[PDB]
Parts: C-alpha cells; sequence; structure tokens
C-alpha cells in the first residue's frame, strides 16, 4: 500500500499569517491526493481534491498544489478557527490511504489565567466525599502549573488536571484541576488553596477558602 | 440533499460482534462507494474499507478484512459494517463516507463510536460548582457543574436545555485509577443575573440512561 508521510505532526502559526503543510507519497500518485479538515468532535472536511481543486463552497483561502509525490496544502491567510488537524489521502490505488495528519496551533500573546476555586457542594459532602475544583480560565500558552495545598502542606497523588481544546476565536486555554479527599479528611484541616504559576504570572497565585465558609 | 446518517454509539464485550449502519439519501446509492473510516481515540484516520454496492465489490485494508464484513441494502439504501470477535483495539470513531469510486470522499457520516470492554455502565453523580465572591471577577462570575465516577464515555452536559452557549468550557475526561470518567463543565454569567436567571446543567449518560438536571444555586 502507499504510505503517504506527514513529517509534521504540529504547526504553529498566528491569525493573518500563511501556513504551509507538506504530504509526500510513497510512489508517484500523479494529482490523486485529497485533503481534508477534522475540527474537535466534527467529522473530516473534504477541502481539497485531485490536488489542486477546492471542494464545492471551500474558502479561498484554502489551496493545494502538487503532483507525483510531494503535495502542500496552504491558508494563505490564517483565521482563528482554522485550528484543526489536516489530513492528505490518495486515492491513484487501492486501497486508499491517509497520511498522518497535522495539527494547526494558533499562536498569540501571553494571556494570564484567571483562577476561581469552589468547594465541595453540600451534596457530595453527604456521599462520604469532598472534590475541590480549580478553574483556570482563558490563558494562554498551555503550559499553566497548579499545586493544592491544604493547610499549607503540598499535596500529591489527589488531583487530576483537564485542559480544553484551543479557543476557536481567542485562541486561549481553559484547565480544571479537581483535588479528590475523603469528607474525614477534609473534615481535618482548614485551608484549601489552589497556587498557580503560568507565563503570564509573575509570582504564583493563590486562591483558597476556608472549609464551612 | 446529500445526507449518511450513522446509527447510535455502542458498548460491546471483547469476543462480541456489532453491526453498524450508515442510511444514504439525496444520491443515486449505486452510483457511488460508501467506505468506512477509523479512528481510534485521539489518534489519526484509518481507511477501513469499503463496498460499491451497484455491483458488490468489496476493498478491505488487509489488516481489517479479518474480523470486518461490509455489507450493502439497495432497497433501502443503507450501508453496512459488522465487527467480530471485538477487541481494545477495536475501540474507536468509525464514520462512514461517499466517494466516487477510488475518489475523495465529498460526504460524511457523523460517526459512530464502538467501546470494547467488559466492566459494567455506571451513571454519574452530579454536583454543583455554585457561583460566589470567590468564583467573581469584575462583572462576570463562574459556575459550574461536577459529573463524577462514570462509564462508559461521553457524558453530553449543556446549560439552561441548550440556550446558554457562550462562555461554557466542558472539560476533557479523565480517566480515573478506579477505571471510571470524571469531568467538569463551567460557564461565566454576569454577577447581575445570578438573582433573577436560574443555571441548570443538563446531563445525559446514555448508556446507564442517566439523566440529571441539576440546578446550580448561587450563594450569597
Amino acid at each position: 500500500d502507499i504510505v503517504m508521510t506527514q513529517s509534521h505532526k504540529f504547526m504553529s502559526t498566528s491569525v493573518g499569517d500563511r501556513v504551509s503543510i507538506t504530504c509526500k507519497a510513497s510512489q508517484d500518485v500523479t494529482n490523486d491526493v485529497a485533503w481534508y479538515q477534522q475540527k474537535p468532535g466534527q467529522s473530516p472536511k473534504l477541502l481539497i481534491y485531485s490536488a489542486s481543486y477546492r471542494y464545492t463552497g471551500v474558502p479561498d483561502r484554502f489551496t493545494g498544489s502538487g503532483s507525483g509525490t510531494d503535495f502542500i496544502f496552504t491558508i494563505s491567510s490564517v483565521q482563528a478557527e482554522d485550528l484543526a488537524v489536516y489530513y492528505c489521502q490518495q486515492h491513484y490505488s487501492a486501497p486508499p490511504t491517509f497520511g498522518g495528519g497535522t495539527k494547526l496551533e494558533i499562536k498569540r500573546t501571553v494571556a494570564a489565567p484567571s483562577v476561581f476555586i469552589f468547594p465541595p457542594s453540600d451534596e457530595q459532602l453527604k456521599s462520604g466525599t469532598a472534590s475541590v475544583v480549580c478553574l483556570l480560565n482563558n490563558f494562554y500558552p498551555r503550559e499553566a502549573k497548579v499545586q493544592w495545598k491544604v493547610d499549607n502542606a503540598l499535596q500529591s497523588g489527589n488531583s487530576q488536571e483537564s485542559v480544553t481544546e484551543q479557543d476557536s476565536k481567542d485562541s486561549t486555554y481553559s484547565l480544571s484541576s479537581t483535588l479528590t479527599l475523603s469528607k474525614a479528611d477534609y473534615e481535618k484541616h482548614k485551608v484549601y488553596a489552589c497556587e498557580v504559576t503560568h507565563q503570564g504570572l509573575s509570582s504564583p497565585v493563590t486562591k483558597s477558602f476556608n472549609r464551612g465558609e | 440533499q446529500v445526507q449518511l446518517q450513522q446509527s447510535g454509539a455502542e458498548l460491546a464485550r471483547p469476543g462480541a460482534s456489532v453491526k453498524l449502519s450508515c442510511k444514504a439519501s439525496g444520491y443515486t446509492f449505486t452510483n457511488y462507494w460508501m467506505q468506512w473510516v477509523k479512528q481510534r481515540p485521539g489518534q489519526g484516520l484509518e481507511w477501513f474499507g469499503a463496498i460499491y454496492p451497484g455491483d458488490g465489490d468489496t476493498r478491505y485494508t488487509q489488516k481489517f478484512k479479518g474480523k470486518a464484513t461490509l455489507t450493502a441494502d439497495k432497497s433501502s439504501s443503507t450501508a453496512y459494517m459488522q465487527l467480530s470477535s471485538l477487541a481494545s483495539e477495536d475501540s474507536a470513531v468509525y464514520y462512514c463516507a461517499r466517494s466516487l469510486y477510488l475518489g475523495a470522499m465529498d460526504y460524511w457520516g457523523q460517526g459512530t463510536s464502538v467501546t470494547v470492554s467488559s466492566a459494567s455502565t455506571k451513571g454519574p453523580s452530579v454536583f454543583p460548582l455554585a457561583p460566589s465572591s470567590k468564583s467573581t471577577s469584575g462583572g462576570t462570575a463562574a459556575l459550574g457543574c461536577l459529573v463524577k465516577d462514570y462509564f462508559p464515555e461521553p457524558v453530553t452536559v449543556s446549560w439552561n436545555s441548550g440556550a446558554l452557549t457562550s462562555g461554557v468550557h466542558t472539560f476533557p475526561a479523565v480517566l480515573q485509577s478506579s477505571g471510571l470518567y470524571s469531568l467538569s463543565s463551567v460557564v461565566t454569567v454576569p454577577s447581575s443575573s445570578l438573582g433573577t436567571q436560574t443555571y441548570i446543567c443538563n446531563v445525559n449518560h446514555k448508556p446507564s440512561n442517566t439523566k440529571v438536571d441539576k440546578k446550580v444555586e448561587p450563594k450569597s
């Protein structure tokens, strides 16, 4: 089978920039290459067919070029909603094969997170567990770091983090950190604190509460 | 309009079989390939196989020939993909897609998720993340819902029955060491609204038939 190589798994670009994504076929496929765009939670969408033709309804900023083994997909002026994974595909020979994909990420300037903390709910405390949630909203770059302190004691092994995909309008991220405690342990301590470091923060931000307040 | 409607999510035990469907409309079914594309969680697209219902010819990527069978019903314009002897590597989203024979895939179905697991279904607990002075900055307040300890994915979360979409972040689920998933959904709203607008997170977990509408009460 024909191997389609997209040598870059990731590519970064600013809104307004031109970006090009490469795809190399292991043998000559003439012009029998298509390009697809896949955004999170969505099916792939056809953008380019026969190597260089824009598919019906595709915006003018998307083009493709190439014939033989070397193919290029180009966005002439990136828009914020163009973050997606882009895939090439050949149909010169059966079976069709896909490239490995290139994830387009959007560069922007540093934005510090807004940090908020949520004590356990009364409903959860009823059931023997206490989860504390720390929210980091609308920051850039992605590398925000959360540490938990309980009565000024650094926690380990009892928290988990999740991060959103880059926002399609402002290119920021948000992150949740959840500290999971037993109710008995939660009842042993006063101060619950989320501490955040990020390139937009000159010093760590601490958001805290006292149990029962 | 050309439409490809796929069947609902499947949870299947290892060793069992499932049969997925892709109902086509809006075009002459027998003029086109219907192919299937596999995407394991977090991974790339794999072309799986195709049928040309006009003459019955099938074509499979070699690695999938052993356990998969592609069929089509011309009378109902429906293509089927049957997966047998299911293994964890078969957990994935499977899309159907139309193309001219050996050509560009112009119309796609919405995908069917197959999850291969011996574990039992478990519905989530849903807890409020109430807005307060500690979730307020300037003129806005953050609130949310914690959706804890369910299996398998996914839960769907909406706010105010889908009316509230701006400022919502529903985070990726995280797999816990217990084998269960949790996630949180948050939304930022005007602090001026907390006393007059009700905020309800609508949580749907189809595998366990769990449906919760959790009112999130503001703290004074």
